[PDB]
């Protein structure tokens, strides 16, 4: 059912200058079938030496604005200086040896590397973050002492204080696998300032709790066991091929128990059969041709269920455009067992531009919150929707138009961009073209959720709090930027309401205390890759509910992209049940209870998504409602000139790894 | 950056 009257004659040519340097691309973009292709061009500038001082996307040469971005290098072709029209302007210094010596942001922040001497290699020591001085990193390198040389610890990083606290390296195995690490995390009265030559008065900033976790690794330097910061000990093996054949999980305390019984493989490594410690076995089928994945079947062997079967169908080029589902559908919707057929199209371009699929009845218009969950009880169905999108020559989303029959809830909503940029926040805040970028920094990331919601960032462009009208949220991250803090600091009640994660190598500490006591403490055990079927095991050490039992292991079962939509116990019977709009909203959320709801964090492409709303995808944030990112690209034009748009516009084929 | 389905790397169940 793919129509290839889309792309006749719609090629993509690289123009050529005398020097064979790219400086026009050409594309042709036709949206429906019978109407004429329409001619984009992107346009890059040369000087004369030959660097790409200058680039313009097909929408603001149409508009006779400047370009998007204004580079200028120096005499051997690195940049110096770097004007984007969505991300600012950054300034960048490197020393002889092409280490970082300044970098001033386009908020203003000078950044700074301070190296060893040159009687020393010349490592990394500090980094200085002037604003009004913080010495905010703090490197400290081993010897070759025979005590260190015992751990493999001689030429190391063996403490690294950084925006989050300290992380300290133990013990390396003969190949350079870590085998032991420990951290401590910055209390919330404090930030990283690490001035000075001792370091007592740096132990007093960080928490008591050192939280250190070992591992064990075979001579090829693959994880053999891991042992959490708490005790729980998870244990692979692996086959003749270097594969991934088996997993056990010891917790604190308790017997081995089986995660993954078996994982056997195709001829191309591609995951082809799994059963688990459930019982329920998955089985991937695949194009022989091509090798693409055409089935994921989920199969419980005592009932001989399916629970689901997701057939995908392609375009020639890899566009998904038919996913079905064999499966009957589950006991949280009465009289109706047929799981519609989901169908999108594409435009010459390859982003989305219609979308079927089916979602609850008592959703109403999709925002920054999950509609409530469908218990076993309240006998509510399912209903067809079909979304369709419009860009314009940028390739932002402006406008998703969702209709949907057999209900009248026939909703569209705008996404209102610049003139200038590509920043464009939802139709709510502004309807003015011209005041969008007050919406934004001077680096581009977006200071303004929602109306009444206010984004607060670090001088490193990381979302510092999401501040809601009574209740704010506020987060920690380390030298590379991921997420190790989460706490959120609901109103008053008599007191504050506080809840606070701590993320771990595979341990989520989730605990909530109020004034003086704490009155839950959750110990989520993780075993493996978020969107890789992971399994997490809920042990609650304080303030356990009634209804649930303890140890309660959650079999995440995941689509193409990861986006997880069924979650089964040891058993194999269903908790909860999940279904996505194309751009990552929750479109259908059934559950066995309420309770068992609160605790399915990770939801769409195998990312968390906060109390916010916004999902956490590495080093950005990412918000489903409108299909855009929080922020600016951070690595700059990876994926074209359009810094803040999603996986291409193909949001059902592609997934973003961790947002950069 | 925008990579395709899951499917198509190699397992990790431990990295930084």
């Amino acid at each position: 059912s793919y129509n290839s009257a889309i792309d006749q004659k719609t090629p993509s040519i690289k123009v050529l200058d005398n020097r064979k340097l790219n400086v026009r691309t050409l594309e042709y973009l036709r949206t429906q079938a019978d109407e004429n292709s329409d001619e984009l061009i992107t346009f890059y500038e040369f000087n004369i030496p030959g660097f790409q001082v200058k680039s313009t996307d097909p929408r603001k040469n149409k508009n006779q604005s400047g370009p998007n971005f204004i580079r200028v290098f120096n005499l051997a072709g690195q940049v110096l200086r770097e004007e984007s029209v969505d991300a600012g302007r950054t300034i960048t210094l490197n020393d002889i040896e092409s280490r970082p010596v300044l970098i001033i942001n386009a908020t203003g922040v000078r950044q700074n590397h301070r190296y060893e001497d040159n009687t020393l290699p010349g490592r990394l020591l500090a980094i200085t973050e002037q604003v009004g001085e913080k010495t905010t990193e703090r490197l400290i390198w081993a010897g070759n002492t025979p005590q260190e040389k015992d751990y493999n610890l001689a030429g190391q990083c063996v403490r690294h204080y950084d925006t989050a606290g300290l992380t300290q390296l133990n013990s390396l195995s003969l190949a350079g696998v870590v085998l032991s690490q420990s951290q401590q995390l910055l209390v919330d009265d404090k930030n990283a300032d690490w001035t000075g030559e001792d370091q007592s008065l740096w132990q007093q900033k960080l928490s008591s709790d050192v939280y250190t976790t070992q591992n064990k690794a075979d001579a090829t330097g693959a994880l053999l066991t891991q042992t959490d910061a708490k005790g729980n000990i998870q244990r692979l093996a692996y086959d003749v091929a270097g594969q991934l054949k088996g997993c056990w999980l010891t917790l604190k305390g308790q017997a081995e128990q089986v995660i993954i019984k078996s994982l056997t493989y195709s001829a191309a490594g591609q995951k082809l059969r799994e059963e688990h410690g459930n019982g329920v076995i998955t089985e991937y089928s695949y194009e022989p041709e091509t090798q693409r994945l055409i089935g994921i079947a989920t199969r419980r062997p005592s009932d001989a269920k399916v629970l689901q079967d997701l057939r995908y169908q392609y375009d020639p080029v890899g566009n998904v455009i038919n996913i079905r589902n064999d499966a009957e559908a589950t006991r949280f919707w009465r009289n109706q067992k047929v799981v519609p057929e989901n169908s999108y199209t594409y435009d010459s371009l390859y982003q989305l531009i219609s979308a079927t699929g089916r979602e609850m009845a008592n959703i109403g218009q999709q925002n920054n919150q999950l509609p409530s969950p469908a218990l076993p009880s309240d006998n509510n169905t399912y209903t067809n929707y079909t979304r369709s999108y419009s860009y314009d020559h940028s390739g932002n989303l402006t406008q998703i138009r969702h209709s949907s029959p057999a209900t009248q809830n026939n909703y569209t909503v705008a996404i209102t961009l610049s003139n200038r940029s590509n920043r464009g926040v939802l139709s709510t805040l502004t309807t003015d073209p011209n005041q969008v970028d007050t919406l934004f920094d001077a680096g581009g990331h977006q200071t303004s959720l929602l109306p009444g919601q206010t984004l607060i960032w670090t001088p490193r462009g990381e979302l510092k709090q999401v501040n809601n009208g009574p209740g704010n949220e506020w987060y920690r991250y380390d030298s590379n930027g991921m997420r190790q803090l989460k706490v959120s600091e609901q109103p008053t009640q008599n007191t504050t309401q506080q809840q606070r994660v701590i993320y771990l190598p595979g341990l989520e500490l989730r605990t909530t205390q109020s004034n003086a006591t704490t009155t839950e403490e959750l110990h989520v055990i993780t075993l493996g890759e978020a969107g890789r079927a992971q399994v997490r095991v809920l042990h609650w050490e304080s303030g356990k509910p009634e209804d649930v039992n303890n140890n309660q292991l959650r079999y995440s079962y995941d689509n193409l992209i990861g986006s997880s939509q069924l979650e089964l116990d040891n058993q194999g019977q269903i908790i909860s049940e999940e279904e996505y709009y194309p751009f990552g909203g929750t479109a259908l959320w059934a559950a066995n209870s309420q309770t068992e709801a609160s605790y399915k964090t990770i939801r769409y492409s195998g990312k968390e998504r906060d109390a916010t709303g916004l999902y956490y995808y590495g080093y950005r944030y990412y918000q489903p409602w409108a299909g855009r990112w929080l922020s600016a690209d951070p690595a700059g034009t990876i994926d074209g000139l359009n810094l803040y748009r999603m996986v291409r516009n193909n949001p059902v084929s592609l997934q973003d790894e961790n947002g950069l | 950056a925008p990579e395709k389905g899951k499917y198509t790397k190699e397992v990790n169940f431990f990295d930084e």
